[PDB]
DNA sequence: ACTTGTCGGTGGTCTGCTCTAACGTCACGGCCAACCGATCGGA
DNA sequence: TCCGATCGGTACCGGACATGTAAAGAGCAGACCACCGACAAGT
């Protein structure tokens, strides 16, 4: 953290200098440019070497429509934000906040690119919400609860829930076998 | 390369594979394969045969080798893989869908991760999944494992639409359904003429 | 050769379900804190039920009865 | 039973820190939603409740805790044999499957005219261990699929 | 035995199409046409007529102004 | 060039005669003497100034969406109020 | 398109970039198919009207222009053609890859014809285009010679 | 009869000119996006300036915005002492 | 030797022989042919025109073998003039009934 | 006397982006379980 | 010269049909619309 801290500042100063500055000794540039090799070694070799926190935080989301491989690479943008805004001085371990920005990632990407017809996150935390809500009655009703038990302990008309069922279908395939044999198609 | 930088050019994936194209020379190669046939013998006559089959199929007419290696995939319009409603308000993919959404998705993160700065594996791991993503696009099944949709169905592809029984040239070109048509079962009427 | 009655293959998607629900139940485990957890709120039961229907409804094994006549029943 | 025999399998859940567990134990079966002729008037599903007894244990503290789960409606057969389901009646018919166990299998060849014997050991949800001798007299067996 | 007549009858003189393809659908409830198959091209081009396959290909299954004009006229 | 009393009576006839609920845009291309508008922003004005005048003569207009299914607002005017 | 007795033969052959990018009329660059809330077709998507037709006989996205005698003209705020909509089975899009991408159908065939074009075995291609190995494009002899 | 209308002329970046039709009583826009997806101006000596948009936020804000100057010195400071007695002793 | 038909190849009696004879005349020297007895699978895929080969049998390779040899297709044959709705070269459909 | 283009303000709703700091670090799951014929690539 | 992999194929008319999970929350900003104040020029 500290060598990629060092080379970003030191090329920001020779940017800083190049235009409307002074002719830097051969030396400084040198040195200057020195730091900045090291600094992106330093953050290269960083990133490569929390690799796996990614698969295993990825892994607990596989088979909800992204692929592994997926999960995986925005596993690694998160994983490379998180190496953006990392700070020492706190002296707290990299690992918790590479996995609060790995799951963040992985969380919106999952939200965003798992449906043929996209749903806003802002809708699909409130679809989450009325899930849990409808779980929960039945525990504890015993039976399937109604639209009015989940309107009333969801704070929203009985025309909203009903609206957001609606939304929670999923498109079926046109290629799918109808018969016992493939013969036939939807 | 690290010691000997300056004295060779090695690439990893289609980028290396079309600059290989772009240096071959099918001249000099034509010609060697004619000698080759003309003057050897044995197992190697075979080979010889075969590419020299090749490399004139690809000399004589006027196209040029670099056809293999894409740079733009076409999109079939939007009536031949149609979004509809059925009745009950239930949607409908042609399941091609998904296939171009996967390749506009991968394409998408490969562009932001060279725009980010990440570093070689990253890149790489990324090119090689859009490489399949078009692969399994093109023809699903060929390499590796079909992708599977939901209920364990391998989707289909174009290649899929062209083969087969259920093929468009044998279900839609060679027999069709036609209009002033009937049917009903048959009883033996004696009292009827030859015509 | 035996036979799978269809008491066999409830179960088997029984267990399906229950497969499912207990990696589920896992999955909440290493998140929920401890000292605060109760039974009800690990137990997914959608699941099982899920499983059940799914069988009923698309299985090739589950066949609308013919009623043609009360032999053919 | 076969509730019984799959919530006994599913007993055990540990993580692998091992210090919770869950467990599932005693199914209990309630009275009918409804009758056979009213579920095939009104397009409904011949079900009844199931409850299962589900108890979790902590083994750092040593402390349990014990509630009763609703697990669904579970569908029962009728009288005549029959699953109403959506008001339609539906029958599930039996399958034969190969029974699990050791197959030895004899083949000859159209080469050399020689004998070959393989046994294949097939298991329920497991892979498959395979042995065969070959014309040169040697025995091999294949793991899985290798 | 229930095969009866009552049921087993179709007829079609213009009904509904396909999306994909332009070409009727398929079934007595769907008011489909009857599928000629590569069978009966194969016997058609045996005895020589030409015309009716070519009518039968183009003007009755897939020529979307041919239809049209074929009624009109 | 529309008089505004011809133009009222245009708006008015097809909140009236229409069963369901119109939004702005609609309203600005169909009833005539909307046609005009320089920019939205003047429209706007325009049709915010006219519905409060009608408003002020009584006239129940009853504001909802255009339907269940969407989010953008419309008019209607109650036949039986 | 009319008088089948006028074609005279049926030419194939590989279609190179440019003939790819002609064929199109624009470029999809996000994968979203319709709105989920008025199920109208989203802009640059799979199903783009300004991509590859109105939906629409004679009308646009926004729905400026509905009249036919807007003949062949594009609406100057949503970019939509203003025609008919059977012309949404005869356009075309493309996608722009940020890398190339080898053709399945040369590649992974029997027999291979890029391993014969090339002289790589099979597996050999498999390695180089499926990132597992690197490959010498050209080598510098003068050079490596003299030093 | 048809409605009159006129004919703009596009240029790219990479030197392409595309042709949109527009009606005789519209605004051309100065900005058009093209047939091959890059976004193209219109070719005359007049050219409408369009809007100019800022670059966004990158690395170096981030480390600015979480440090402070003087701390950034103070350690380039040390890593250029470092460096300094690793190389010349 | 001389000829354009590359070695190992199947190719029509008629028109190998069209080429000797054009090459025995103000050329080199003519190519050397021995007959062939072909399947009925492997004559069929191994006609002039790629459309019928294409509906037969094997349509990846078929198309792409015609891809890469840039054939063309002339449209003459019962099965192609079929597909494309163009009437059949036999029976009625001949220039001498028409 | 009446009306309108131009100007500026509130509050609500729908939509998108950025951030959160104990420690956490390389996946199961496995179908396949046919049958014959032809062809290219290793041993 | 022999042989473990891989790919190609396997009749027709009638009919039938539509998915089963979600580890969240908060702060700030942008676009658009229903409600409004002024102010001079044209009607
Ligand atoms: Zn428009």
């Amino acid at each position: 953290a500290k060598r990629i801290e060092a080379g970003l500042y030191a090329t920001q100063k020779l940017a800083e200098l190049a235009e409307k500055g002074e002719k830097l000794p051969v030396q400084q540039r040198r040195d200057m440019q020195w730091i900045c090799r090291d600094g992106d070694r330093a953050k290269n070799h960083l990133l490569e070497a929390n690799l796996r926190l990614v698969v295993s935080l990825a892994k607990r989301y596989t088979g909800r429509g992204m692929a592994f491989l997926d999960l995986i690479q925005e596993g690694n943008l998160g994983l490379i934000r998180a190496v953006e805004k990392f700070d020492y001085t706190k002296g707290y371990k990299f690992s918790t906040y590479a996995t609060w920005w790995i799951r963040q990632a992985i969380t919106r990407a999952m939200a965003d690119q798992a449906r043929t017809i996209r749903i806003p996150v802002h809708m699909v935390e409130v679809i989450n919400k009325l899930g849990r809500i409808q779980r929960e009655l039945l525990q504890d009703l015993g039976r399937e609860p109604t639209p009015e038990e989940l309107a009333k302990e969801m704070d929203i008309t009985p025309e909203k829930v009903l609206e957001i069922q609606q939304y929670a279908r999923e498109p079926i395939s046109l290629d799918q076998t109808i018969g016992d044999e493939g013969d036939s198609q939807l | 390369q690290d010691r000997y930088g300056e004295y060779f050019t090695g690439a990893m994936g289609a980028e290396s594979i079309k600059k290989l194209i772009e240096n071959f020379d099918i001249d000099a190669e034509a010609e060697s394969l004619r000698e080759v046939i003309r003057s050897g013998k044995g197992q190697k006559k075979l080979r010889a045969l075969k590419r020299l089959k090749v490399v004139a199929a690809f000399q004589q007419s006027g196209n040029s080798p670099m056809g293999m290696v894409l740079d733009a995939v076409p999109v079939i319009p939007p009536e031949l893989r149609p979004m509809v409603q059925l009745d009950g308000g239930r949607f409908a993919t042609s399941d091609l869908n998904d296939l171009y959404r996967r390749v506009i998705n991968r394409n998408n993160r490969l562009k932001r991760l060279i725009d980010l700065g990440a570093p070689e594996i990253i890149v790489n791991n990324e090119k090689r999944m859009l490489q399949e993503s078009v692969d399994a696009l093109f023809d699903n099944g060929r390499r590796g494992r079909p992708v599977t949709g939901p209920g364990n169905r391998p989707l289909k592809s174009l290649s899929d639409l062209l083969k087969g029984k259920q093929g468009r040239f044998r279900q839609n070109l060679l027999g069709k359904r036609v209009d002033y048509s009937g049917r009903s079962v048959i009883v033996v009427g004696p009292q009827l003429k030859l015509h | 050769r035996r036979l799978r009655t269809v008491g066999e293959l409830i179960q088997n998607q029984i267990r399906v379900g229950l497969s499912r629900m207990e990696r589920v139940v896992r999955e909440r485990m290493t998140t929920q804190d401890v000292e605060a957890i109760t039974p009800q709120t690990l137990i997914n039961i959608r699941p099982v039920v899920a499983a059940i229907k799914e069988f009923f409804g698309t299985s090739q094994l589950s066949q609308f009865m013919d009623q043609n006549n009360p032999l053919s029943g | 039973g076969g509730l019984e025999e799959v919530l006994a399998e599913l007993s055990p859940i540990e993580d692998f820190s091992g210090s919770m567990s869950l467990s599932f134990s005693d199914p209990r079966f309630d009275e009918v939603k409804a009758s056979v002729d009213e579920c095939k008037d009104k397009d409904m599903t011949y079900a009844a409740p199931l409850f299962v007894t589900a108890e979790f244990i902590n083994n750092n503290t040593g402390e349990i805790k014990s509630q009763t789960v609703f697990m669904g409606d579970f569908p029962m057969m009728t009288e005549k044999g029959t699953f109403i389901i959506n008001g339609t009646e539906r029958v599930v018919v039996s399958q034969l499957v190969r029974s699990p166990g050791v197959y030895f299998d004899e083949t000859i060849d159209k080469s050399t005219e020689k004998t070959l014997h393989s046994v294949k050991v097939i298991p329920g949800r497991g892979a498959w261990l395979e042995f065969d001798v070959d014309k040169r007299d040697t025995v091999g067996v294949r793991i899985d699929r290798k | 035995l229930h095969h009866l007549v009552d049921d087993k009858i179709h007829a079609r003189s213009t009904g509904p199409y396909s999306m994909i393809t332009q070409q009727p659908l398929g079934g007595k409830a769907q008011f489909g046409g009857q599928r000629f198959g590569e069978m009966e091209c194969w016997a058609m081009q045996a005895y020589g007529a030409a015309y009716t396959l070519q009518e039968l290909l183009t003007i009755k299954s897939d020529d979307t102004v041919g239809r049209v004009k074929v009624y009109e006229a | 060039a529309v008089s505004k009393v011809e133009r009222l009576m245009n708006l008015v006839i097809a909140l009236l005669s229409t069963r369901t609920y119109l939004p702005a845009e609609k309203i600005r291309t169909t009833v005539a003497g909307y046609a005009d508008s320089p920019s939205d922003e003047a429209f706007s004005r325009m049709f915010e100034r006219d519905k409060n005048e009608l408003r002020d003569l009584g006239i129940p207009l009853e504001t909802g969406r255009v339907s269940k299914w969407d989010s953008t607002e419309g008019y209607r005017i109650n036949r039986d109020s | 398109m009319l008088d089948v007795n006028f074609f005279d033969e049926l030419r194939i052959g590989l279609a190179t970039a440019d003939d790819i990018r002609n064929w199109s009329y624009g470029e999809v660059k996000k994968p979203e198919t319709i709105n989920y809330r008025t199920l109208k077709p989203e802009k640059d998507g799979l199903f783009c009207e300004k991509i590859f037709g109105p939906t629409r006989d004679w009308e646009c996205y926004c729905g400026k222009y509905k009249r036919v005698r807007f003949k062949g003209i594009i609406c100057e705020r949503c970019g939509v053609e203003v025609t008919r909509a059977k012309v949404r089975r005869e356009r075309m899009g493309h996608i722009e890859l940020a890398a190339p991408v080898t053709h399945i159908w040369y590649f992974k065939g029997v027999p291979s014809r890029l391993g014969y074009l090339l002289d790589l075995a099979p597996k050999d291609l498999e390695k180089i285009i499926y990132f597992a190995a690197y490959v010498i494009t050209s080598v510098d002899d003068e050079m490596r010679h003299n030093e | 009869d048809l409605a009159p209308r006129q004919v703009a002329r596009y240029r790219t970046d990479n030197g392409e000119e595309f042709d949109v039709p527009f009606a005789d009583d519209a605004e051309i826009p100065g900005t058009w996006l093209c047939r091959n997806g890059l976004e193209g101006t219109l070719i005359e000596g007049d050219v409408p300036e369009p809007k100019k948009v800022k670059p966004p936020r990158t690395h170096w804000d981030m480390l600015l915005e979480r440090r402070s100057v003087e701390e950034l010195e103070e350690l380039l400071k040390e890593r250029l002492d470092l460096i300094k007695a690793k190389r010349r002793g | 030797g001389s000829t354009e038909f590359l070695p190992g190849s199947l190719t029509e009696r008629a028109e190998f022989e069209a080429e000797n004879r054009r090459v025995v005349a103000e050329g080199g020297e003519p190519a050397a042919g021995r007959p062939v007895l072909m399947g009925i699978t492997k004559a069929s895929l191994a006609t002039d025109s790629w459309l019928s080969a294409a509906s037969f049998q094997e349509t990846t390779r078929v198309l792409t073998d015609a891809a890469i040899n840039c054939r063309s297709d002339k449209l003459n044959g019962l099965k192609e003039n079929v597909i494309i709705g163009k009437l059949i070269p036999a029976g009625t459909g001949i220039s001498r009934y028409r």
